[PDB]
């Protein structure tokens, strides 16, 4: 039987092999499974049940070792170095929160979520108790809803007749355990106080109506510590807002309902028309809250100085961008951004670079990529939400060269897992829906609690190990 | 030149617009590129969020009449949509996130500024409530609408009109004139010129090019088709693409000759619509009753002495052929290599 020379190596701190064990002969036809079983065995790592993947020259093994050597035109006596890593636990389907209309946005309140941590300050916001996590959904019907994890609605925002949104909501987030922000087609951002009584009953009351945008407000990011909000609008502008009455300035009267050309109505701290096409995303720098990044259908990622409104830097990518997310990396002040495009791929960028590559592409979605959420567990993975009806999980540790079909420039990373729309998967059909028909994903968030995704099938879907 | 070297161009279906009952007759993307307008057999005009397929606004103009065409006033400082059903042209301000109090006010002003060839009237309480401000009535059913680029004039064409078939309407004056009563045959559709005071009128077998400030006729065009269905004018102003029921697509270089510079036959059934990209991309498309759109690269060189480079790059399939009708109308995004199509199957579709 044919053999292959293998050297094992790893970056997992707890899983180092003793030196005499690292170099080994294995059957040439062994695959990931067999290699994984070897590491778990008693004579090796003795971990028993840990699924491993293997990096060879920077990309995951997905074949037998014999085939890897064949496909790369290597000698039979080639020694392969296999960097083993812990693989992602599959996030399988758990539950659906049924809605009457399309779900445009989802967010999660847990002790470890951003709003939970901002609440842990305990500075007028109560800490999130374990077991009492909350899920926020926003709908095209114009209403916000708060769910417990078991899937009961605890609270629903008031209608347009009672101080609520007067048109479809496009975006929403928790600032803290008792404060939320939302935005949509009525050109407003609303700030809400949330109170809960007997754990199954709650109330959302508007505290601010924020005016400034002259088109749909399609995306929002929040900072619950400083009580600030960033918006991106179809008007091509980036908005910067205080979420507190003590700091929100007076509004442009010409934008108010009833204007001829009771919640407090206020304007922005800043409103900057920096994009020549719809602005689609705006986020705080995770490490420096005076810095923001925006993305737009005009193909650019811009870096903003929030103290001045100045565009500090402009990257021009090759396609319209529909989404932006920051990855936080140990040892580095500058994030790595994921930018989801209208051309179905995701581009990874360092916002402090020249436009011309100064490059990694995430390929696999069959439609627009409109939502992104970094893994809460580490710094090399994230989940994307797409109008193709899927959410895809990516591992950036794995990158292969691009093929000519992919422009032959840069590295390409493929998904490690695909989360199907359960409403379609439970049909037991092989034909996926074309053009996201009835199943577009509009929003995904990845919490320790799980991966939550909402869209056109009118459900928040819950996936987790 | 291979299609590889000719990127970008649309290749896949990405959004479907569902809601019309019966055929979708017309599609038009707004001047800012965020909203789609559609017209239907069901007599509704619908406005949609372009990327998601969300219907955001609709109105039923007339219960008994199909909306044959929808076309936006091509100015970004207003939000005005024109729609033809039977004998009438309706001008309206759809309810849309971009319509601020100021933008609404501006738009109302443009429409009200004006306050039998054409009868200009307010459309009545029910329609006024929904944001329809003008109703213009002509003699014969409109099958085509074309705006002048500055938004003060729009032309309507009525095939069975006989001799008030082509009308030109001045919005500011609430005035419908019917010049060009001189003509060879039956009028199909018309269009203003992107850069000059010219006006094109397509008969069943020729396209007559005219002059507006002077008076009448500077050029004929001879596609050589048995029956013209549609045409469109390149943004440069020197070239035309012409579709026909005869299943042939023609490119006319207006300078070089009055007969086709290039002839393309790719469709097994009638061509119903053609359209140039207007934003600078060297693209155009046609739409056929075989249920497909063909996309072409069409590049007009800077050097006059050289000839246009025309290359087919993609066939877009996805629409359903229903009782021998397929794709009825097409439009391009103002800036991106994206197009929308209207289907006999009751859908519009976005391609990217
Ligand atoms: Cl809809
Ligand atoms: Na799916």
């Amino acid at each position: 039987v044919a053999q292959v020379k293998v050297i094992f190596t790893t970056t997992e701190p707890d899983l180092e092999l003793p030196e005499s064990k690292r170099q080994l002969l294995v059957p040439a036809d062994i695959r990931r499974y067999g290699l994984s079983r070897i590491l778990n065995s008693e004579s090796m790592l003795d971990t028993g049940s840990i699924p491993f993947d293997f990096l060879i020259n920077g990309s995951f093994l997905r074949s037998s070792l014999e085939d890897y050597l064949t496909s790369n035109g290597l000698s039979l006596e080639t020694t392969l170095t296999l960097q083993y890593v812990r693989s992602l636990i599959p996030p399988v389907y758990e539950a659906s929160f049924e809605h009457d209309d399309w779900v445009s946005a989802v967010d999660v309140l847990s002790a470890t979520s951003p709003a939970g941590r901002w609440s842990s300050a305990a500075n007028s916001s109560a800490a999130v108790q374990p077991g009492q996590e909350r899920v926020l959904s926003a709908s095209y019907d114009g209403l916000l809803r708060i769910w417990n994890a078991s899937g009961s609605v605890i609270a629903t925002s008031p209608s347009g007749s009672h101080g609520g949104h007067t048109a479809s909501i496009k975006a929403a987030k928790f600032l803290t355990s008792d404060r939320l922000a939302s935005a949509g087609m009525d050109r407003t951002v609303r700030v809400w106080k949330y109170t809960e009584s007997d754990h199954f009953t709650g109330e959302l009351k508007p505290t601010l109506e924020l005016y400034g945008h002259t088109g749909s407000v399609d995306w929002l990011d929040v900072d619950g510590h400083s009580k600030h909000i960033l918006t991106a609008s179809a008007d091509g502008a980036i908005g910067f807002w205080s979420a507190s009455k003590a700091s929100a300035p007076e509004p442009d009267a010409s934008l108010l309902p009833g204007a001829h050309v009771s919640t407090a109505q206020r304007g922005p701290l800043g409103l900057w028309s920096i994009h020549t096409a719809p602005a689609t995303a705006a986020i705080f720098d995770p490490r420096d809250r005076t810095v923001a990044y925006s993305a737009s259908q005009d193909h650019t990622v811009r870096t903003l100085d929030l103290t001045t409104g100045q565009v500090v830097s402009t990257l021009t990518l090759t396609h319209p961008l529909l989404s932006l997310s920051a990855l936080t990396r140990a040892g580095t002040t500058s994030p790595l951004l994921a930018a989801g495009t209208s051309a179905r791929h995701i581009t990874m960028v360092d916002p402090r670079a020249s436009s011309a590559t100064t490059v990694m592409t995430l390929r696999g979605h069959a439609n627009k990529v409109v939502s992104l959420s970094p893994s809460p567990e580490n710094e090399y993975s994230l989940v994307s939400g797409s109008h193709d009806g899927t959410c895809r999980v990516w591992d950036l540790r794995s990158v292969r060269p691009a093929t000519k079909e992919e422009g032959s420039l840069g590295g390409v990373s493929e998904p490690v897992y695909v989360i199907e729309r359960e409403s379609w998967a439970s049909k037991g059909k092989k034909k996926r829906p074309v053009a996201g028909d009835g199943c577009k994903v509009f929003s995904v968030v990845w919490d320790k609690l799980g991966i939550f995704s909402g869209g056109e099938d009118k459900k928040v879907q819950v996936n987790r190990g | 030149p291979s299609p590889d070297e000719l990127k970008p161009f649309p290749t896949v279906q990405q959004t479907i617009f569902r809601g019309h009952e019966g055929r979708v007759r017309s599609v038009a993307i707004d001047p800012t590129g965020v909203a789609l307008a559609t017209g239907g057999d069901d007599g509704t005009v619908r406005v949609w969020e372009l990327l998601t397929g969300r219907q955001v606004w609709s109105v039923k103009l007339n219960g008994d009449e199909a909306v044959n065409t929808v076309r936006w006033r091509p100015t970004k400082d207003t939000f005005i949509l024109a729609a033809a059903a039977g004998e009438d042209i309706f001008l309206m301000i759809p309810t849309h996130p971009s319509v601020t109090p100021a933008l609404d006010q501006a738009s109302r002003d443009i429409l009200n500024a004006g306050f039998p060839p054409g009868k200009w009237a307010r459309p009545g309480t029910r329609l006024e409530d929904e944001g329809v401000l003008l109703r213009i009535t002509v003699r014969s059913t409109i099958k085509a609408i074309s705006w002048h680029r500055r938004g003060d004039h729009f032309a309507t064409v009525s095939p069975s009109g006989q001799r008030s078939s082509v009308a030109i309407h001045t919005l500011s004056k609430h005035l419908t004139q019917i010049p060009f009563r001189k003509l060879n045959g039956l009028a199909q559709t018309a269009s203003f010129h992107p850069l000059r005071p010219l006006f094109f009128v397509a008969t069943q077998r020729s396209i007559r090019c005219y002059d507006l400030q002077k008076l009448e006729l500077v050029k004929i065009v001879q596609p050589g088709a048995k029956w013209i269905s549609s045409f469109d004018v390149h943004p440069g102003g020197d070239n035309l693409v012409v579709g026909s029921y005869d299943k042939r697509l023609l490119w006319h270089d207006l300078d070089l000759s009055n007969r086709p510079y290039k002839t393309m036959r790719f469709h097994t059934e009638a061509i119903r619509a053609v359209r140039f990209h207007k934003g600078g991309l060297p693209l155009f498309a046609d739409a056929s009753d075989d249920g497909s759109l063909q996309i072409f690269h069409g590049k007009v060189p800077n050097d006059q002495l050289e000839n246009p480079t025309i290359v087919p790059v993609k066939m877009l399939k996805g629409h359903k052929v229903v009782n021998k009708l397929g794709v009825l109308d097409i439009d391009w995004h103002p800036r991106e290599p994206w197009c929308v199509s209207a289907g006999a199957d009751g859908t519009a579709r976005l391609w990217m």
